[PDB]
RNA sequence: UUUGGCACCUCGUCGGCUCGUCGCAUCCUGGGGCUGGAGUCGGUCCCAAGGGUUGGGCUGUUCGCCCAUUAAAGCGGUACGCGAGCUGGGUUUAGAACGUCGUGAGACAGUUCGGUCCCUAUCCGCUGCGCGCGCAGGAACAUUGAGAAGGGCUGUCCCUAGUACGAGAGGACCGGGACGGACGAACCUCUGGUGUGCCAGUUGUUCUGCCAAGGGCAUGGCUGGUUGGCUACGUUCGGGAGGGAUAACCGCUGAAACAUCUAAGCGGGAAGCCUGCUUCGAGAUGAGUGUUCCCACCGGGUAAGGCUCCCAGUAGACGACUGGGUUGAUAGGCCGGAUAUGGAAGCCCAGUGAUGGGUGGAGUUGACCGGUACUAACGAGGGCUU
RNA sequence: UCGAGAGGGAAACAGCCCAGAGCAUCGACUAAGGCCCCUAAGCGUACGCUAAGUGGGAAAGGAGCCGACAAUGUA
RNA sequence: GAGGACCGAACCCACCAGGGUUGAAAACCUGGGGGAUGACCUGUGGUUAGGGGUGAAAGGCCAAUCAAACUCCGUGAU
């Protein structure tokens, strides 16, 4: 679960290192964001020379998050830290390349170009 | 809170009448 | 009055499970199904707790993966992996390996129990 | 025994165990005590439980009796005389009697008292 | 409407996995055997109903008015009755049993039974009011209801205002509950979901009120 | 609902939070007329108050601007609702300073820093729970329903279909599915939380004669776990469909006098109204209905059946409700399980020692489960008239 | 007129309509106002108008009607 | 091995918060907080008295009372 003023690692390459979810979509009021739940963020820390500069105000998915999530079959998926990647506006991600593990929870909702450039899904 | 008016004696024995002992 | 409530938890009950314990290495068979095509994904890592009670027994296994601590629970009795590899053994002093989560490479290893 | 819902008896946590401990002590040492009708309902599974330890007998389980009844006196006569007594009966070894309320504070009172 | 109806006690829940590998939760109901012991109609009661008798009781804690009730319709004395609202109950007959097996695997079911107590629960337990924060200085009113009515006008506390009183242990029907199986064996029923009542409660189902 | 005038009652202003409640002059959702309405979307107007109406930055702020969303971020009344409900930031005390005014004490709808918010609920009111009596015989059980309360929110994607519409760009009505947001209820199988209960480690000190093993205190000394219970961040479920009458509006037949939706009549027509769903419900004094039981005695004893007392929980502030009371598994204890911790004590072996290995998934162990009696279990004799 | 004025009427309503209380009265006639029931006395007699519950609130203006429209609950 | 030096108990004080508010207390309690070798705190004995005292200055303090103490008297003021 991760909420307004909740800061994300960025799991790409695209030159943030840290956003500020700002808002949670798909709903009014809604609270929190889990593994698939686009949010959008503005980007805290970013390398120097990168594409996306620091104060831009950006899209992201989430990819990892440290509340365990329940799956159908019965059993939970946790990890260390919570990560998304930025996306383009048209959903597609804005980086080449994906850092760490992805959540198999991005499949049924259409991230497939983020799971192909995933090292691994579990 | 205080009480606004002295109580008549038909409500105060009322009431009293519930501050009994029960036969053992 | 729970009388009968174990004989409806012995048909569901699980026998292929090995018998392991909190700080063992396993190898389970998780069983991926996208779709058409089901492969048998496998996940290798640390056995850091086992709780419940009966069919509703679950156990979680950990594991670190491109630097990053992943942990998947399972119920010991879920007809979603194959089986279950008991690998190593472990010569921990606890019940609920807790203390894993913060510890990094080195310091964060279990030990063989030599016979 | 299952915990108390509710207050402890004696104010606390930590005066209950050492309350519980020392009544079973005088329960033991004169085989009956007068006490309120709470405490002696608490006071019950205690002694009862203590006299169960008592019939194994072993050195072990005199270590375990020694945790709550720290006389060894106490536990000498436990485990050499009322162990014996109870080899037979399986539970139920405190007998519970209730009596008139007590004067100053009309506290019901009660008798616990080892089954003979 | 037709429906169906039995009684059943709750045993607890547990889990069972389904052919596409779902946890299910469901919660084991002992429903059965029960039996018919009055059937009411339109001329001799007004509506139409039917009694079914549930339960285990001996012979010795039955009052004779009771127990003369039962010798009608020729049934050994049960411990708890009820009434099923149908409107087939001319089909019936006094004495019929109705077993476990009433309902089959799919079918939607309406439980019913008492919730459990709760006591005397406060303002935010009993209806989910918000709280005057634990800080920036709020005296002794950190979980208070507020405010109650506005001024002089009305100068009332409207009726039905929202207070704190005794919660819990007062009837309630969940619905469209899923009936997962029916184990005829034993006479039981895996509902997925969550039954009111506590668990050894004396729960009600009955076929689905709505969709039909 | 503003800024005002009168001076008729009475010598903490504001803002925020909590909790409502009402109006419609409707922000969304629902229905419709016209359109300078090709389609999607709009403009205006008519009907419509059932529900819904987010989170932040600045400012004491209402207001206002802005950010990110949303089907939408409505306007108002209620002592500009609500301080015997909370705050006390601005504002109306005493301290101090700046600008200006004053010769001065001081003053300023100028500014600045600080500045005590009391109360045990008598009455009405509201939320729950009992006692008494009533309901013309006395009881046990189950219910009809006059009335009342609760709920009424909504999005995205797929098919229909890249179809009708169009220069094309774009792009439907209607109809049918899939998954969600917010809110509410029940529950504890799963996931998390607590754990003065249980298990283990360890610090200082003190005690049990000493070693060993343990107790007391130190926030449960601290720390690592944690069954039951209570729970939400967790699981499951709900909003509905349908029937009747309607608003705006759309019509059939049709005059008064060809035309007319109307003057007689007959239809369609809203998230709105009544039902349907959930719950309470015969103190509904209009006190109802059903099955069964007792039986026609002499102020009193009784029948059917209750109450008191005791053990308890499926209950609970106390009453109350539910089950059990030797014909007894109600509670405790005792046997076993399941859970929880995690390898007791003694002895042996290894080691100079701290320690490690074996005996042994050991010992301890509560609430969950199965067995087991060992302990404790006042109230009828039917009024009269037709 | 009240103030300093009782009594009857206008539902209640010091100042409006009728009427100025020395005291008693289980008699009668009237004033303002009324006469279907609440509530005393007319469902009065006869002619005519109103179809809007107008009567039981209101304008410019439009063809008795529309205009007509706020907040606790008919009001 | 100096210091109107540093940290910090006793001692002196009273910045914040909660409680208390017909209180345990007519000004306190609990947890934090400032000084803590100095212009410091404190005991005993003296001394300054009302348009007066004293005041590192708030109209502060001068017996729970101070923009002029308290008591008796003018006095049954107005």
């Amino acid at each position: 679960m991760i909420q307004q003023e909740s800061r994300l690692r960025v799991a790409d390459n695209t030159g943030a290192k840290e956003i500020l979810c700002i808002r949670v979509l798909g709903g009014s009021g809604r609270r929190y964001a889990g593994i698939g739940d686009v949010i959008v963020a503005t980007v805290k820390d970013a390398i120097p020379g990168g594409n996306v500069k620091k104060g831009d105000v950006v899209k992201a998915v989430i990819v990892r998050t440290v509340k365990e999530r329940r799956r159908q079959d019965g059993s939970y998926i946790r990890f260390d830290e919570n990560a998304a990647v930025i996306l383009k506006n048209d959903g597609d991600p804005r980086g080449t390349r994906i850092f760490g593990p992805v959540g198999r929870e991005l499949r049924e909702k259409k991230f497939m170009k983020i799971i192909s450039l995933a090292p691994e899904v579990l | 809170a205080v009480p606004k008016r002295k109580m008549s004696r038909s409500n105060t024995r009322h009431r009293r009448s519930q501050w009994k002992a029960a036969v053992p | 009055m729970s009388h009968v409530l174990d004989a409806v938890n012995a048909a569901s009950l699980r026998s292929d499970v090995p018998a392991f314990r909190p700080g063992d290495t396993v190898n389970v068979h998780v069983r991926v199904i996208e779709g058409n095509r089901s492969r048998i994904q496998q996940f290798k890592g640390v056995v850091i707790r086992r709780q419940g009670s009966g069919v509703s027994e679950t156990f979680t296994v950990r594991k670190v993966s491109f630097s990053v601590g992943v942990e998947r629970t399972f119920p010991v009795h879920s007809p979603i992996f194959e089986k279950i590899e008991l690998v190593t053994r472990g010569d921990v002093r606890r019940a609920k390996l807790y203390y894993l989560r913060e510890l990094r490479g080195k310091a964060a290893k279990i030990k063989e129990k030599r016979e | 025994p299952k915990p108390a819902k509710g207050a402890r008896l004696g104010g606390s946590a930590a005066h209950e165990k050492l309350l519980l401990a020392n009544l079973a002590k005088s329960l033991f040492e004169h085989g009956r005590i007068t006490t309120t009708e709470a405490k002696a309902r608490r006071l019950r599974p205690v002694a009862e439980r203590l006299i169960t330890k008592a019939k194994k007998g072993d050195i072990h389980n005199r270590r375990l009796v020694l945790q709550t009844i720290t006389d060894k006196g106490i536990v000498h006569t436990l485990f050499t005389e009322i162990a014996p007594r109870y080899a037979e009966r399986p539970g139920g070894y405190t007998r519970i009697t209730k009596i008139g309320n007590r004067r100053g504070d009309n506290a019901p009172m009660a008798v616990i008292e080892l089954v003979e | 409407k037709n429906i169906k109806g039995v009684l059943g006690e709750k045993l607890g829940m547990t889990q069972v996995w389904d052919e596409n590998n779902r946890v299910v939760p469901v919660t084991v109901v002992k429903a059965g055997p029960c039996v018919v012991t009055q059937v009411r109609s339109n001329d001799t009661d007004g509506y139409e109903s039917v009694q079914i008798a549930f339960g285990e009781i001996d012979p010795r804690k039955v009052n004779k008015p009771l127990k003369g009730h039962f010798a009608k319709a020729d049934v050994t004395p049960r411990r708890h009755l009820v009434e099923i609202r149908t409107a087939d109950a001319s089909e019936y007959t006094l004495g019929q049993e109705i077993t476990a097996a009433v309902f089959e695997a799919g079918v939607k079911v309406d439980v019913t039974g008492k919730s459990k107590g709760k006591g005397f629960a406060g303002v935010m337990k009993r209806h989910n009011f918000r709280g005057l924060g634990a800080g920036h200085g709020t005296q002794r009113k950190h979980r208070s209801p507020g405010s109650i009515g506005g001024c002089a006008t009305p100068g009332r506390v409207f009726k039905g205002l929202r207070m704190a009183g005794r919660m819990g242990n007062e009837r309630v029907t969940t619905q469209n509950l899923t009936v997962h199986a029916v184990d005829a064996e034993k006479g039981l029923l895996l509902i997925k979901g969550a039954v009111p009542g506590p668990n050894g409660g004396l729960v009600l189902v009955r076929t689905a009120a709505k969709g039909a």
